[PDB]
C-alpha cells in the first residue's frame, strides 16, 4: 500500500468524477450562467415553487413537507453515490463489512454538506441536476421548523467556499471524511488510521501543489472537519424533532436506518 | 449487530 500512494490522490479523484453526477466545476459555470442565456428556473416564492412542481416527478401535502421529500431524493441518491465512492478508496472494501457501514453511517452527510458547497452561493443553491434555484430567503421563510434546516448549511458552505477548493482537493476531503478512525462501534480502528494517515499525507501534498499560497489550508481544512461534525450531529437531532412532531414528515428507509442511532 | 441494522446499507456495500 506504500506503493499505491504516488496516484492515490488521482485515484481518488476519478472516482470523485466517476460518481458523483453534479460537480464543483459544473455547478460554477451555472452558477455564473457563461455558458448559457437561460439560467435555472428560479424557486423564490411558494408560487415559483408550484410551477417547478409541475414537472412532477419528471402525495402531494403542505408545501414545507413537499420541498421535504423532495431533498430526501437527492440524499438518497448522494449516498448512494458515496457508496460507490468509498468502494473505490484503497482498502475499504477490504474492510470488516461492520466497519465499511459505520464508515458510511456516520460519514455520508458530513460529505454531503462538504460537497452541499458546491451548488450553494449566499442566495441559494442549484437544485434538479442545476436546472433549478431555490433561494436562500424562501428556505428561510419556511415555517416553524423546516425553514431551519438548510439555514446552518449555507452559513458553513460561504466560508467553505472562500477556501477555492477544486474538485481534486474535495474528492480527497471526503475521502478524509469517510475513512474516519475515531466513529463509534469501529472493528479493526487500527487498519482504518492507517488508511486515514495515507489520504490525509497525500492530501497535504496535494494541497500544497495546488495552493502553495494558501500555507495552513490544511490546518484549516482539518477544522472544516470539525465544523462538519458538530453540524451533522446538529442535523441529526433536528430531523429526529420532525420524525417526533411531524405526520407527513415520512423517511426514506436508506436514509431511516442512517439517522437511526446516529447522534 | 449493524448488518441487521443497516440492511439497505448493506446491500449497497457488496457489489
Ligand atoms: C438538493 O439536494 C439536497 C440534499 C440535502 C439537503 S439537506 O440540507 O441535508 N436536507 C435534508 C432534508 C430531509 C432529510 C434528508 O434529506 O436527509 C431537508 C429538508 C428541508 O426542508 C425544507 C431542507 C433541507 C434538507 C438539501 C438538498
Amino acid at each position: 500500500e506504500t506503493a499505491d500512494l504516488k496516484s492515490l490522490a488521482k485515484r481518488i479523484y476519478e472516482a470523485y468524477l466517476k460518481n458523483f453526477n453534479m460537480n464543483k466545476v459544473k455547478a460554477r459555470v451555472i452558477l455564473s450562467g457563461k455558458a448559457s442565456n437561460n439560467p435555472p428556473f428560479v424557486i423564490h416564492d411558494m408560487e415559483t415553487l408550484c410551477m417547478a412542481e409541475k414537472t412532477l416527478v419528471a402525495q402531494n401535502k403542505e408545501a414545507e413537507v413537499r420541498i421535504f421529500h423532495c431533498c430526501q431524493c437527492t440524499s438518497v441518491e448522494t449516498v448512494t453515490e458515496l457508496t460507490e465512492f468509498a468502494k473505490a478508496i484503497p482498502g475499504f472494501a477490504n474492510l470488516d463489512l461492520n466497519d465499511q457501514v459505520t464508515l458510511l453511517k456516520y460519514g455520508v452527510y458530513e460529505a454531503i454538506f462538504a460537497m452541499l458547497s458546491s451548488v450553494m452561493n449566499k442566495d441559494g443553491m442549484l437544485v434538479a441536476y442545476g436546472n433549478g434555484f431555490i433561494t436562500r430567503e424562501f428556505l428561510k421563510s419556511l415555517r416553524k421548523p423546516f425553514c431551519d434546516i438548510m439555514e446552518p448549511k449555507f452559513d458553513f458552505a460561504m466560508k467553505f467556499n472562500a477556501l477555492e477548493l477544486d474538485d481534486s482537493d474535495i474528492s480527497l476531503f471526503v475521502a478524509a471524511i469517510i475513512c474516519c478512525g475515531d466513529r463509534p462501534g469501529l472493528l479493526n480502528v487500527g487498519h482504518i488510521e492507517k488508511m486515514q494517515e495515507g489520504i490525509v499525507h497525500v492530501l497535504r501534498l496535494h494541497l500544497q501543489s495546488n495552493h502553495p499560497d494558501d500555507i495552513f489550508l490544511f490546518p484549516k481544512l482539518l477544522q472544516k472537519m470539525a465544523d462538519l461534525r458538530q453540524l451533522v450531529t446538529e442535523h441529526a437531532q433536528l430531523v429526529q424533532i420532525i420524525k417526533k412532531t411531524e405526520s407527513d414528515a415520512a423517511l426514506h428507509p436508506l436514509l431511516q436506518e442512517i439517522y437511526r442511532d446516529m447522534y | 449487530s449493524l448488518t441487521e441494522r443497516h440492511k439497505i446499507l448493506h446491500r449497497l456495500l457488496q457489489e
